[PDB]
């Protein structure tokens, strides 16, 4: 509100930086104006941190381990590498799968190569063959095996490539090397297109030439939904009540059979746009699927999203989901009228990755709460002009905020409740505000569609009214 | 669906009968899954001797470590300082796994940054990523002190971390008189606890190398503790009581008890408490060191000989009954203190505890895992209860370590089941908890998964798991226990006696099969 | 038959096929046994509604009680006191069975004698008991007091216990100027708590009454605390560490914390610590006496109020937030002593913990029971961490009581679905859940056959138990734990989220079931 | 041996007590003479104990409620009077049963009748016929009740046995007074008698007209084993493969109808003959049945019994012992060359009620214990003429023994384990001494016959040879 203090907020908060980390950290900044179309004017993101600022980005690694190819529940992947990486990312991420864990899924299991001295001194290309072969031994119903690089990888003369061809061949199993060095880009976005190009070079063209899979006018592929807390299967339900048939999701609860059988898909639905959009725009351009973005947060979107798409198909398609809208109408209904009262009127922070700062606008909206700052980790700036438009008039917009600007800037504006990651929720807690994680849910969920919107709101309605946040001053003080 | 009085989260709203049709018609459309009768004989197999024998033969393989990598134990023992900074030369990517990490165990912020080295470091090295990091961190967070790690990105280039330094302060980016003592923590080599020793070891040779010409052992009259890589708060703690009890000048290097525990009052402290400046800088005028945790502090026990000439004793970890004892008659001669009463009573105390529960801790058959020092400790502790250790586990063992427990263990009858395993991962401790089912297991989080596999196979196979060590990720507030002195001993009986008494509860509650041992007095 | 390898005890050696044979005959045989449907059809009518409503229209059938009779908590009043023995008048096996209790709660030795009083006292008294046992009793166990009190047989009788020891001092049974209080405590009104309260006015009534013409309130500049019945060591311990740090004289009065946990070094000791006589004889003296459990503390405070002219404050059991600050604020006043930095960080560090759990927390369902000042601040706890208390149960409770514990729950809003029972058992409380089934239950040990009952409802409809309150026989060493101030509420709060966690977990193991919700981190 | 300082001990230990006190205790302690039978002229027994000397024993109340009728699972008990009886003995003794709690078995439930004082001032009768409506109200599957009665009961002129006439003529169901209030006797004995009384009166002869019961030459009734831990069950699985049909079990796990058919077997084995010769010896007069005391502790008494069993019935019983012993002989050999080593030599001082400390003498004697110090609670003076002869020779006996003499005697004696109550365990586990419950096994079990002597072997190891007895000195003292 009166951008004049916004930006006055702004300048006093750039006053503690030396010169060139000012310069770099005022370009991040901005207040929003909903008429501005290009965001290049006013923001500028996808560039390297300022060092020692207590960023919190990830690395590429994390893009593409951690992010898009550890759903993948019938694979196994390998953390080509000393044991540090593997082990702080096992487990870390929600992403919900059906499967017996050991056997013929491994999604919360470690597999590493733990490099040692010699494997840097000598390489690690001898050792990568024998852990394949032994892998192949003690996990034979495994139906491939992904090798994700790490920083020590690329930087010594390891060649993956030719090992991971030649074991292809020699066990007939499909093996994918990906190179997602943690020095490589500046965040998880470079992870994310590597592992796209990954995915596009060796597992999606497996089945170009067999036609024996029988395919519908209804065939539709969920694209960058992760299943965190069951999400995608929330999603799921409501696409299949509509009529149409989810031949894939990308990439919770995946399998590697529903990445190959995605090019058989009439329709792809890409909820993460950030980080499944190289592949989506190249299935259009090999294949010719259409491709088109949804939002399934709070019960306004997930109307539209539904009558969207609705639309590219027949008759029936639209009668069903007028169906599905009408059968679910009363139940977000209810929840309005019991959590609105509540939590009308408050005023929310997010800071959150690379999509949702933006898509959980609406589902806040729905519960009559305004958005006061909004800001990405790693976006590029087209997220930025769909934020624009989807945020409101003279509120914050902050790229790649450290820590010291994003206590700043919460100290001045004061919000009733905050969303963001787990490197946060501690310090903002001791501030004596609300804090909700908008990653992992709190460990709670699913927040989509609209089952997960009943979720949502119950837990923001017990995070920001609960009575701990009453006793933070001592009565004597 | 969701009803608005009862909404239901992941679990149990899956478990609907919509969703479980979309599951099934999902899995038997699009998965290609194997059948169910395949995957019951695989896991089967799995839990067979046979596959123990193939599981033990892999030389290339590591699954599901129990491990870390050095930068995380240099942050911790950097954390330990007064109003320093933790900042690991390198990529971010490892500076925000860190902080997650510690996130997760402590429900506390955790403070660390990085220079954010990329691709155009791999080439160049990154000495202008330090310069511009230290400046900027300097003027930024204000802390007294920076010291400096490395990730194994730094290692690889090899980045001279001395030189960068050095030319940070002569170009002015940083003044010439504020402390930045660096170590280099190779990720490859050793573990977290390998970490925190060298980042130890590199703060005290920057703090007193240069100016050992006026130090005088003894002429402060105190004691220095080095507890190392350390995640309970109550273990710093009750070291303190228990030095205070006995009216002993003390020193506790690298002490964060106070960082990991502020209040929330209104506040967000970046900095709490911690070991100051001026007592490194006295540390070589104590009369003696005292190493908490020996087995994984040699770096630092070869500074402070060989430096500080301080006749370091042979101690073990300060953990049970008789190595409790041994600490404080140790402390007692080096200090010239008497041993108070109320120690004293608090010895009787729990040897009083010890007798009451003999009878449900005797023969209990315990596989357990964690760092070499703790892991002792328990086996010691486990001993002197009159337990059984079967399995021992420890992935960042070595050979001398596995020779003193084993001769630990050949002085107990009870220790004559017992096998001690050194580079193996907890996918080796599942075959060996499948092959040979002891009673209960005792380790971190990562358990977990492996008692769920053992439920998998059946009531009567199921092996609980006690959550002791680091991290613990899925109980709240478990960091604030004591694991060291009497107090944690206690603390330890306790958690044993009582899991044995849920378990035994859990199998006698059947009404009318097994409730006739369901005893109200036990 | 056996094994001389893996011996079994009773479970599970009784479920071998050939004692499953002997019982299967056994039963069909002569036991005469009602068919197996028939006792189905029963337990499932005992778990219905209509059963319920009979239930609650008992009115001279008491089922599964939770109380004892006053002399037992007048054995424990004494006990506080130094070098005293517990000494009842009246039968021998009222004090085997409070020896035994006490025994099995403690894991510790009790001490207290009987004057074995038979037929020929119930037709002449037991005034030739009284002499004698006090004569015995001095001459052997070397008391320097002995407190009296009655079983209900010299209630009935109507034994004059002041003019029995007048009797016995007056013909050289012990000496005139050995201390013997005395104190009625029928066991067929009120309870434990009761006899508690009489013991301690009793005791003090006898110290203080007839020596008040010197007495200047406030000369000592102390306060005085009386815990009351109490069974937490850990209780004694915070209220005397919080005290200490505070810099505030005080003089607590019946004192067992030491006697209760006496060290085991190889000697038996009867006595250890407890108040003396002279803190008792200068209690008048005190700035002011505050009472920690005012709802059992009537007439002491009666007492106190009209003999030692004491301004006693209206203060509410010290547990939990609201109430520990409340209880600090009022004896800073008293003391005029302001509050130290270090119990501000204690408490800042509590809402800390709050803030972490209150996800896990926040809605969950809890039936408890247990003793009035207990229960009430174990609800306003609850209260305060957002919980929602459902069935609050309270056998010793009166109707003053259930209009403060209402109006504690009118003012939350998380009080609304929640019912105050007083005079009601944990029959009426097995009912209760049964029918409106919480999440879980706090109370002592009888509550695990509550819990047996629910599982065999079925796994949904069980309803797990959580050991807080007196006695726990189950456990080993729960009675060192803590329930008052900003220690005793971070003890509570942690168990309470522990025990969620640990029931999420159990629910979500089934593997391939379940187990998608088996979240590493929570 | 050295019956010379023994007799030096007691009298010092009796030098500190009152005149008229010591005069009195000096009768009930002694040195034991195995050729003496007549314990009359040596030892006193079963005399009120001295005024506030800090007995071990109980009341009738507990020797009746407690230890005879409560056992019984498909009857109902309640404890007539106040509240603190019946809470106290709740569960507190191992008689195990089988059965669904709350519905047709009642053992570890707590009926009371809840005296307050207007019940006191005018009398509980009503109250009483009440109670006995709502227990039929709310328990329609209870097969009897037992009202049992406490001291106020007796002290305020309450005729319990009127009320119980006319609810059971009015219900047609069994209700058994029992006035075993706790000031009658002087130990758990009286109510013993008072019990066995109560049954006969009221129980056993409720089938004296029935002859549908169909009858063997094999039939024997267990009387006065109460099945602590399953003792019972292990005795009658031995009684059972030896070839006897055990029809009725005095009185664990025991119902009302295998009380009412008690008056058909052809023998009585009675386990405790200080409970139960009250009924045997009835039933001896009244039906004819003959009795006969066992004893199943230790494998050479268990040999022994099963042998003197045999030879009151045909050869095929006496085949069939033959073979129990000859199958049974391995399993305890192997027990004893597993734990005799550990424990040949070792001395042991018991003092339990009135049954067990002369009846597990012989299991002691099995693993080459011996036995130094003995005594009883509350046995009569026949019970010491059977202990003589199972004593050695100058062994300490000692009846009611007091707190303080058994402190000192334990003190100058220094045995190396000791057999006693909850009320002594923590006392001399404190002075360094391994103790053992030897009323409830310590929580273990059973310890009778073959399978119990396994266990009883394997509990005596753990605790005398535990380690934490070499730790009761701290190094520095
Ligand atoms: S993939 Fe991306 S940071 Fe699109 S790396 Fe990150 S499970 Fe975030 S805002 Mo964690 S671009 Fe997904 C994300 Fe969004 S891990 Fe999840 S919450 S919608
Ligand atoms: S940016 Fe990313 S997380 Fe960092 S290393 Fe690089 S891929 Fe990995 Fe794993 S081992 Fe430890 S944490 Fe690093 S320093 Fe060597
Ligand atoms: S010797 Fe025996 S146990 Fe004693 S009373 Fe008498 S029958 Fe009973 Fe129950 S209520 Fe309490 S404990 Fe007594 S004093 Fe009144
Ligand atoms: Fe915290
Ligand atoms: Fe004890």
């Amino acid at each position: 509100m009166s951008r004049e203090e916004v930006e006055s907020l702004i300048q006093e908060v750039l006053e503690v930086y030396p010169e060139k980390a000012r310069k770099d950290r005022n370009k991040h900044l901005a207040v929003n104006d909903p008429a501005v179309t290009q965001s290049k004017k006013c923001i500028i993101s996808n560039k390297k941190s300022q060092p020692g600022l207590m960023t919190i980005r990830g690395c590429a690694y994390a893009g593409s381990k951690g992010v898009v190819w550890g759903p993948i529940k019938d694979m196994i992947h390998i953390s080509h590498g000393p044991v540090g990486c593997g082990q702080y990312s096992r487990a870390g991420r929600r992403n919900y799968y059906i499967g017996t864990t050991g056997v013929n899924a491994f999604v919360t299991m470690n597999f590493t190569s733990d490099f040692q001295e010699k494997d840097i001194v000598f390489g690690g290309d001898k050792k990568l063959a024998k852990l394949i072969d032994e892998v192949e031994t003690l996990f034979p119903l495994n139906k491939g095996i992904s090798v994700q690089s790490e920083c020590p990888i690329g930087l010594i003369g390891d060649d993956i490539e030719s090992v991971s061809k030649v074991k292809g061949a020699e066990l007939s199993k499909t093996i994918v090397p990906v190179r997602c060095e943690g020095f490589r880009g500046v965040s998880q976005s470079l992870g994310h297109h590597i592992a796209n190009d990954a995915v596009r070079d060796w597992v999606l063209g497996k089945r170009d030439e067999d036609t024996t899979f029988a395919s519908t006018p209804y065939d539709v592929a969920i694209i960058g939904d992760y299943n965190i807390g069951g999400d995608a299967w929330s999603s799921r339900i409501l696409l299949e009540e509509m009529g149409l048939r989810c031949v894939a999701q990308w990439s919770g609860d995946g399998s590697i059979s529903e990445i190959e059988l995605t090019p058989k898909v009439k329709l792809n639905l890409v909820h993460c746009y950030r980080s499944m959009n190289y592949i989506s725009r190249h299935m259009e351009e090999k294949y010719g699927i259409p491709w088109m973005e949804y939002n399934f947060f709070g019960p306004t979107k997930t109307i539209e999203s539904l009558r969207a798409i609705a639309a590219k198909f027949d008759e029936s398609i639209q009668k069903k989901c007028e169906e599905v809208i009408a059968k679910y109408k009363p139940e977000w209904e209810a929840v309005v009228a019991k959590y609105r009262p509540r939590l009308e009127g408050k005023r929310v922070m997010l800071y959150i990755g690379g999509l949702r700062p933006r898509h959980v606008i609406g589902a806040y909206e729905d519960l009559g709460m305004e958005v006061v700052g909004t800001g990405y980790e790693f976006a590029h700036n087209d997220d930025y002009d769909r934020t624009m438009k989807e945020m409101g008039d003279s509120t914050l917009l902050y790229d790649d905020v450290t820590g010291y600007e994003f206590e700043e800037f919460v100290k001045r504006i004061k919000p009733d409740l905050i969303g963001s990651g787990i490197k946060e929720k501690f310090i903002f807690q001791k501030m004596g505000i609300p804090f909700r994680e908008m990653h992992s849910w709190d460990y709670s969920g699913p927040y989509h569609g609209f089952d997960g919107f009943a979720i949502f709101a119950r837990d923001m309605d017990m995070t920001l009214n609960n009575p701990c946040w009453k006793k933070l001053q001592a009565p004597w003080e | 669906s969701q009803q608005v009085d009862k909404i239901k989260a992941s679990y149990p709203l899956f478990l609907d009968q919509d969703y479980k049709d979309m599951l099934a018609k999902k899995r038997d459309g699009f998965e290609e899954k194997y059948p169910q009768d395949k995957i019951d004989e695989v896991f089967q197999w799995t839990t067979t001797k046979e596959y123990q024998e193939l599981n033990f033969q892999r030389e290339a393989l590591t699954v599901n470590p129990a491990k870390a990598c050095q930068p995380l134990g240099a942050v911790l023992c950097a954390l330990g300082f007064e109003k320093t900074m933790p900042y690991v030369h390198g990529s971010q990517g490892c500076v925000a796994y860190f902080r997650s990490y510690f996130n997760r165990h402590f429900r506390e912020p955790v403070s660390c940054v990085s220079d954010s080295m990329t691709e155009d470091a791999a080439v160049f090295g990154g000495q202008q990523n330090m310069k511009d990091g230290l400046q900027n961190c300097k003027a930024t967070y204000k802390p007294d002190m920076i010291a400096v790690s490395t990730t194994c990105m730094a290692e690889v280039i090899g980045d001279d971390l001395n030189a960068f330094i050095n030319n940070s302060k002569k170009e002015g980016f940083i003044p010439d008189e504020f402390p930045v003592p660096f170590a280099h923590t190779p990720s490859f080599v050793g573990s977290h606890v390998t970490g925190w020793d060298n980042m130890f070891e590199g703060i005290a040779r920057y703090f007193t190398l240069k100016s050992m010409d006026d130090k005088v052992v003894g002429s402060n009259k105190k004691i220095n503790i080095v507890p190392g890589f350390e995640t309970y708060l109550g273990n710093f703690r009750v070291i303190k009581r228990m030095l205070s009890e006995m009216g002993v000048g003390y020193s506790l290097l690298s002490d964060p008890e106070e960082v990991l525990d502020t209040p929330a009052d209104g506040q967000f402290r970046m900095y709490a408490g911690g070991t100051t400046q001026e007592e490194m800088k006295d540390a070589p005028n104590a009369l003696n060191t005292v190493l908490l945790q020996p087995w994984h502090l040699e770096k630092t026990k070869k500074f402070v000989e060989g430096t500080w000439k301080h006749e370091v004793p042979k101690l073990n970890i300060p953990m049970g009954l008789d190595w409790t004892d041994e600490f404080l008659m140790k402390v007692s001669e080096i200090s010239g203190q008497p041993i108070p009463a109320s120690l004293t009573k608090e010895r009787g105390r729990l040897v009083d505890m010890m007798t009451d529960s003999h009878t449900w801790l005797h023969g209990k058959r315990f596989a357990l895992w964690g760092d070499p020092d703790f892991v002792m400790g328990l086996v010691k502790f486990l001993l002197e209860l009159g337990c059984e250790p079967v399995h021992i586990l420890c992935h960042n063992g070595n050979k001398r370590w596995k020779k003193a427990v084993d001769a630990i263990l050949a002085a107990s009858p009870y220790g004559k089941n017992a096998t001690v395993y050194i580079g193996k991962d907890l996918w080796h401790l599942r075959s060996l908890v499948f092959t040979d089912k002891p009673d209960f297991m005792i380790g971190n989080s990562y358990g977990k998964f492996i008692q769920r596999d053992t439920l998998h196979k059946g009531k009567e196979f199921e092996v609980p798991l006690i959550r002791i060590g680091f991290p613990i990720f899925d109980r709240h507030h478990l960091h604030r226990s004591t694991t060291l002195g009497y107090e944690g001993a206690m603390q330890i009986l306790t958690t044993l006696v009582n899991s044995i008494l849920e378990r035994l509860d859990e199998e006698t509650r059947g009404m009318q099969a097994t409730d006739y041992n369901h005893d109200l007095v036990r």
